[PDB]
């Protein structure tokens, strides 16, 4: 598309992005942001997709300490394809093309990713990202005032038996 | 979280002055990352951000500095639900038994094998949402279940919020972005602008009921703890109306606290009540606000502000980076009364001495009085009326304050949390100082980190947990930025503390953690000027 960035560096790798519309602008954030942190992104989208258990098992937790398995099924409950649908349709032209723009900055970077900044080069999970990803991720963050200090607790919601 | 807003009156240059100190993960999906975003013409906005978004969540532009706090309001609310006496998958509202609705999500499984298997979890829910067990305090048993509704899983406005944010060119017009949109989830804001105008608000998406429902829709024993708890079985207790509001059933922006002022604002985690004293905010709902006795951080910040001084930048830096222990304030007089009161008593002599030579601090080099202190104050946390002076809610920025030695089963308590916490800290393996135990790794290296925990009183709040030998930073001081408005453009200093990068590979892996670790704050480079003066300066365009 109109996918362009100018991009400038200072101390400490903090980027200055300029472009002409906000699907440039977000080409440029979701490029500099995965030189620094691609690995960091996939992980916590793995998390937000509740896909976990498919890629670590049973044993491990997330980022958050929570057991992967609970963690991904209230990330599956969360992030249903029809919370993300309108959750997408709900969004402005501009929210819309930020997004747009940062995916694609994102896996620009992970086509050309060779190692130097990306520890985590040729796992399965390193994985091309879509805007829905950036929904998934928006929304895990947009309950952690609520239902997310509950995420295990949903879990454990089951009715009494015979007792 | 820490924030000071100054305006005109206090500021050393007669304009506004803002500190940004968010206390937040150092590793994971809210691991700040700072960037500066231009769309030239109408856009120019530099901060941090959280991963994934694609707007700057706290920050700067040419008049306007803002940042955000945790709030104390609440953001859903528990539903009890009285159970159908025949059917506890049925539950009651006006008499009327309901079916429990299932969500069923089916998940998939890498094995011990290498293969994948299907797990299927069902999720009941109600009218209200899904229901939630905490075993031994919300359980689902034959009478009671709880739901929990969540008011912003309705909020689609959260993204554009911060976009509107990022184009806000003062505090006047940040304020009209918030409360016209109300996409803020769960923090305060607090901002300063170029004219001096410092602004606080308790602005976010809140579950709105109106006042007269609350004392019979409210769950008694369970709003007593802060939990905000309803009676799911009487539907006048659904989330009130009002054209007002943004999204059906939230608070109205005109019922949410607002405090702007010339002097100062500020909040460090507590409710809007003390935002600056001199101008209480009372009134609110208790799902909104409440008058609490406020935190030692807070505490602390008010005794550093209060008066009439002029404020400058260096004078908002040096509270954070002083490491000021000021729950000592509140406690180590009376605990060195005590060390005297006993002296030649062998389990409290290296406690004591120890308390004596600190510098009350949470610096590299603080003595290991901090580490005697820390754990003597997580067992007095647990004594029963043992503050001299309980907290007094008209003196509450010096209360709770004092240990009532005077009383002897006090005096024997007290004397008694200090034996074990001095017992606890000979056991562990210390040879060294503060900046010896608190690290942040860094590949096969510690960096000393200064600072402590925020329950302690210490601005530059800093938690840690015990790994190995030594006490490993998770969580505090993040982003730091400290904005002024010289005429040439928006002056601001700080760091991020963890460093730009996650992955141990990068060069910005902890280049400012080296430089956090000796709290050298640095130029954030903002104007065309200033980016490039940076001899560091690189630069790539791309395009497909
Ligand atoms: C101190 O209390 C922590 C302050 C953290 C501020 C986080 C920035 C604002 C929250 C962003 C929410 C975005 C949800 C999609």
């Amino acid at each position: 598309t109109g996918l362009a960035a100018d991009i400038r560096w200072t101390a400490y790798g903090v980027p200055h992005i300029r472009a002409k519309d906000e699907r440039g602008l977000g080409y440029g954030i979701g490029y500099a942001y995965a030189r620094d942190n691609a690995c960091l992104l996939a992980e916590e989208i793995v998390t937000a997709r509740g896909e976990r258990a498919r890629y670590f098992g049973s044993e491990g937790k997330s980022s958050a300490e929570l057991d992967n398995l609970p963690s991904d099924i209230f990330y599956a409950w969360l992030n249903q394809p029809e919370a993300l649908q309108a959750f997408w349709q709900a969004q402005t032209p501009a929210v819309r093309q930020l997004l747009e723009g940062y995916a694609a900055g994102f896996n620009r970077f992970l086509r050309e990713a060779d190692g130097k900044t990306t520890s985590c080069l040729g796992q399965p999970w390193l994985r091309a990202i879509a805007t829905d990803d950036l929904l998934r991720l928006t929304r895990r963050l947009l309950v952690e005032g609520g239902v997310g200090q509950f995420a295990d607790a949903l879990v454990a919601a089951a009715p009494p038996g015979a007792e | 979280s820490n924030a000071i807003a100054v305006g005109s009156e206090r500021s050393a240059d007669g304009k506004g002055m803002l500190l940004a100190n968010p206390h937040f993960p150092w590793n994971g999906a809210m691991r700040f990352y700072q960037m500066h975003l231009t769309i030239p013409g109408r856009l120019d906005v530099m901060g941090a951000s959280l991963p994934g978004l694609p707007v700057v969540n706290i920050g700067f532009s040419r008049h306007l500095a803002w940042t955000h706090t945790v709030d104390t309001s609440s953001h859903f609310t528990l539903y009890r639900l009285a159970l159908d006496p025949k059917d506890p998958r049925r539950y009651l509202v006006d008499g009327r038994s309901l079916p429990l609705e299932e969500k069923s999500v089916a998940i998939e499984v890498r094995g011990a094998d290498g293969k994948l298997s299907r797990v299927e979890h069902k999720v009941y829910q109600s009218i209200y949402g899904p229901l939630v067990v905490w075993p031994g305090k919300l359980d689902w048993n034959r009478s009671e279940a709880y739901a929990l509704r969540d008011a912003n899983l309705e909020n689609t406005r959260v993204l554009q919020q911060w976009y509107s944010i990022n184009q806000a060119s003062d505090v006047a017009d940040l304020r009209r972005r918030v409360e016209a949109l109300q996409g803020i989830p769960w923090v305060n804001t607090l901002a300063a602008d170029e004219q001096g105008n410092a602004l606080y608000m308790n602005q976010s998406v809140v579950p709105y009921l109106k006042p007269e429902l609350i004392p019979a829709c409210a769950i008694p024993q369970l709003v007593a703890e802060g939990l905000p708890a309803l009676q799911g079985q009487d539907s006048r207790c659904a989330w009130s109306r009002d054209p007002a509001a943004a999204q059906a059933g939230i608070t109205p922006a005109a019922q949410l606290p607002v405090l702007l002022r010339r002097d100062f604002v500020q909040n460090s985690n507590d409710s809007a009540w003390l935002t600056n004293p001199a101008s209480p905010l009372q009134g609110f709902s208790p799902l909104v606000s409440q008058e609490k006795p406020i935190g030692p951080r807070a505490r602390y910040a008010l005794s550093r502000l209060q008066g009439k001084q002029p404020l400058e930048a260096k004078t908002l830096e040096e509270m954070v980076t002083a490491n000021h222990v000021f729950s000592a304030d509140q406690v180590l007089p009376d605990l060195l009364r005590l060390c005297r009161d006993n002296q030649g008593e062998k389990s409290l002599a290296r406690a004591c001495a120890a308390l004596a030579q600190w510098d009350r601090g949470a610096n590299l080099d603080s003595g290991s009085g901090f580490v005697y202190f820390q754990r003597f104050m997580q067992r007095f946390a647990e004594l029963d009326g043992a503050w001299k002076e309980p907290f007094d809610a008209q003196r509450p920025l010096d209360t709770p304050q004092g240990i009532a030695l005077d009383r002897p089963q006090v005096a024997t308590q007290v004397r008694q949390a200090l034996a074990d916490a001095a017992a606890e800290v000979e056991k562990s393996g210390i040879p060294a100082r503060w900046g010896d135990l608190q690290v942040s790794t860094r590949g096969q290296e510690r960096i000393a980190i200064p600072g402590g925990d925020g329950h302690f009183g210490v601005y530059n709040a800093i938690q840690s947990v015990r790994k190995g030998d030594h006490l490993e930073v998770v969580g505090g001081t993040s982003y730091i930025q400290l904005v002024t408005f010289p005429e040439e453009g928006p002056k601001a200093r700080g760091l991020l503390a963890f460093s730009q990068s996650s992955d141990p590979r990068s060069p910005h892996y902890r280049d400012q953690t080296e430089l956090f670790s000796r709290q050298q704050w640095q130029t954030l480079p903002f104007s065309d000027r200033q980016i490039d003066a940076d001899p560091q300066l690189q630069r790539l365009s791309i395009r497909e």
